[PDB]
C-alpha cells in the first residue's frame, strides 16, 4: 500500500542488502539498546553484555531468520497482514510480545541499513522504509489490533 | 542513569562528530520532516524544501544545544531549562516528536560514522537523547 | 471481532451513560492532564487553569460532539474502519494529530466512565471497553498508519 | 517534577484512600490483567482469578510501596532504588507496562472517590505515577 514508485525504490534497494548480517546486527542491537527485550531470548544463553550478545551464535542465527521473513514480505507489499498473520499469532498469543517492540525492531533495522549503506540511505529512501516498517509492525500487531 | 561508561562514549563519539554537528543536525531534521510528515505543522514559517537555508540554520541551533548538552552532562535539567520552557509551554510540542528527532539523529550519526557507531555507542547515545528529551518535556504546565 | 456477549454488555452499559456530561469531562480532562493537546484548541479561549477549561463553553460544546460520534460508532461496531474513515482524513490530514492522542483521549474516556458509574464499571466491563477505545483509536489513525 | 500543589494533591488523595490501599492496588492489578492480557506473563506463578489470595497479597505490597513514595516525593530515586533494580535488572519488565498499571490505578481511584477525583487531582496523580515509572525503569543497563 505504497505508491508503485515507492515499491520500486525499496525493492530495488533491497537487493543490495546482505540479509545475513543486517539480520544479526539488527537483532543484537535491539537486545543491547533495549535491554528488556532480552527476557524473550534468555534461552539463547549468555546475554550479560554486548559482546556476548553480538557474538552469541543463536542471536546471529535468529537475525537471518527474522530478516528472511521480512525480506519475504518485501515481495508481497500489497498484502502484509496476509503474510504475517501466522507470525502475528506466535508473537502475540504464544510469546506475548508487546506490539511497541515490533516498532522498536523496525527502527533499529532502519539504523543498521543506514550504517551499511552510507549516503545511499538517502532521506527520501528512509521515508519509504519507515513506511515499510510501520506496515510490517501493524501486520504483526494484527492478532489483537 | 548515565553511567560512567555512557558519559565517555557520548563525549567520545560527539567529539568525533566535530565541526560537522551543524550539517548533521540539518540532516536529522530533513529525514524527520521527510519520514514523519506530522512534524511539519511546527514550522509553517520555514522553507522545507531540500537544502533550505532555514533548515540548515536550524540544524546548527539544534546541533549547538546538543554540544552544550554533551559538555554539561552533570546538570541537564538546568542547562536546558529555557529549552524546556520554549518547547513545552510556549510551542506546545507533542512529546512523541522528541522520540522521532532522536531517531533520525541516530540514523544520521550511523550513516556518517559507521566504524564508530558500535552497539555500545548506539546504546549510550540513545540513553543520552532520551534524557535530553525527558528534560525537554518536563515543564508541561 | 467481539464475543456478541461483550458487544451486548457494552451496548447494555452504553445506553445509560450520560453521554454529553461524559463528553464534556473527558475532553476537559484531556486538555488539563495533557496540556500539549491544548495546541489544537487555543481557538477555544482562556485555557489557563483547571476551572477555566471545565467551564469553557466551547470545550463542553465540542466534547459532546466527540462523544456523539463515539456514540454512533457503537451502533456500527463490526464495521468501524469506515464509520470513522473520513474523521481520519480530518484529524490525520487536515489537523495533524499524532495518533498517540487518540489512545490518550480513549484512556481519559475510560477513567471518566469509572468516576461516573462507580462500582458498576467492573474490571470485566472495562476490559471490554478498552478493546473498543483501542478500536476507535486504531481505526482513526488510518489516513497514515 | 511536582509543584507544592501537585504534592498536596497526591498527599491528600492517597491519604483519603487510607486502609483500602491494598484493596485498590489489588483491583488496579486485576483491571490491568483483564484489560491487557500480555501483562499476566510476569506472574506465571500466580493464580490470576478474582479474590486470589496471591493478588490480594501482591496488592498490599504495591500499595505499601506507593505509600512510601507519597511519604518521600522529593527523593524517589533514593526511596525506590531497590525496586528499580528488581523491575529493570532482575525482572525485565517492559517499560510500556508501567503506563498500563498507572492507568489501572487512576481508573481504580476514579471509581471509589468520584467526589475527590477532581481534574486537578487527576493531573497531579498522573504526574506522580509517571515519576514513579521513570524511576522504576531507570536502572535499565
Ligand atoms: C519486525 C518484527 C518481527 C519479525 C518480522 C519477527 C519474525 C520472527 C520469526 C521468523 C521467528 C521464528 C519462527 C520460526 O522459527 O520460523 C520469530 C520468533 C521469535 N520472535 Fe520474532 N519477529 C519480530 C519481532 C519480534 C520482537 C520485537 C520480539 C521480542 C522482543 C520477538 C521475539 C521472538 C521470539 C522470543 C521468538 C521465538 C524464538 C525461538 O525460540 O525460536 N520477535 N520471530
Ligand atoms: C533533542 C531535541 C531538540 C533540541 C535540542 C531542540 C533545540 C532547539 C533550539 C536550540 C531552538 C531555538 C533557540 C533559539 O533560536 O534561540 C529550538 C526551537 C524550536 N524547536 Fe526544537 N529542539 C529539539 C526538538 C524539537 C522537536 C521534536 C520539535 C518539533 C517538531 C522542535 C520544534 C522547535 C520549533 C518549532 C522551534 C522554534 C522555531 C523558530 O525558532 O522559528 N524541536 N529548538
Ligand atoms: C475518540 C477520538 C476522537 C474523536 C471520536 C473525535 C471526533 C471529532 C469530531 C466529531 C470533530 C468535529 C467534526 C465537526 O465539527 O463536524 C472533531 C474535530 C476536531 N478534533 Fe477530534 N476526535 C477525537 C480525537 C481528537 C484528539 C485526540 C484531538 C487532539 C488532541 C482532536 C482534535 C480535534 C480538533 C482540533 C477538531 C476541530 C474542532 C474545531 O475546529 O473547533 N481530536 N473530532
Ligand atoms: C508503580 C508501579 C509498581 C510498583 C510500585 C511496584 C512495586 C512492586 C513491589 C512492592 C513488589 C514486591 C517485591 C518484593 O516483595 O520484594 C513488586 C514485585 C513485582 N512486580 Fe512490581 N511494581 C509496579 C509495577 C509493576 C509492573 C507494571 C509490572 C509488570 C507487569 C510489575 C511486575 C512485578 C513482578 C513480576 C514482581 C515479582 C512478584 C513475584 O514474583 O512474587 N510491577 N513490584
Amino acid at each position: 500500500m505504497l505508491t508503485a514508485e515507492e515499491k520500486a525504490a525499496v525493492t530495488g534497494f533491497w537487493g543490495k542488502v546482505k540479509v545475513d548480517e543486517v539480520g544479526a546486527e539488527a537483532l543484537g542491537r535491539l537486545l543491547v539498546v533495549y535491554p528488556w527485550t532480552q527476557r524473550f531470548f534468555e534461552h539463547f544463553g549468555d546475554l550479560s553484555n554486548a559482546d556476548a550478545v553480538m557474538n552469541n551464535p543463536k542471536v546471529k542465527a535468529h537475525g537471518k531468520k527474522v530478516l528472511d521473513s521480512f525480506s519475504n514480505g518485501m515481495k508481497h507489499l500489497d498484502d502484509l497482514k496476509g503474510t504475517f498473520a501466522q507470525l502475528s499469532e506466535l508473537h502475540c498469543d504464544k510469546l506475548h510480545v508487546d506490539p511497541e517492540n515490533f516498532r522498536l525492531l523496525g527502527n533499529v533495522l532502519v539504523v543498521v541499513l543506514a550504517r551499511h549503506h552510507g549516503n545511499e540511505f538517502t532521506p527520501v529512501l528512509q521515508a519509504d522504509f519507515q513506511k515499510v516498517v510501520a506496515g510490517v509492525a501493524n501486520a504483526l500487531a494484527h492478532k489483537y489490533h | 542513569v548515565l553511567s560512567a561508561a555512557d558519559k565517555s562514549n557520548v563525549k567520545a563519539a560527539w567529539g568525533k562528530v566535530g565541526g560537522n554537528a551543524g550539517a548533521y543536525g540539518a540532516e536529522a531534521l530533513e529525514r524527520m520532516f521527510l519520514s514523519f510528515p506530522t512534524t511539519k505543522t511546527y514550522f509553517p514559517h520555514f522553507d522545507l524544501s531540500h537544502g533550505s537555508a532555514q533548515v540548515k540554520g536550524h540544524g546548527e541551533k539544534v546541533a549547538a544545544a546538543l554540544t552544550k548538552a554533551v559538555g554539561h552532562l552533570d546538570d541537564l535539567p538546568g542547562t536546558l531549562s529555557d529549552l524546556s520552557d520554549l518547547h513545552a509551554h510556549k510551542l506546545r510540542v507533542d512529546p512523541v516528536n522528541f522520540k522521532l528527532l532522536s531517531h533520525s539523529l541516530l540514523v544520521t550519526l550511523a550513516c556518517h560514522l559507521p566504524n564508530d557507531f558500535t552497539p555500545a555507542v548506539h546504546a549510550s547515545l540513545d540513553k543520552f537523547l532520551a534524557n535530553v528529551s525527558t528534560v525537554l518535556t518536563s515543564k508541561y504546565r
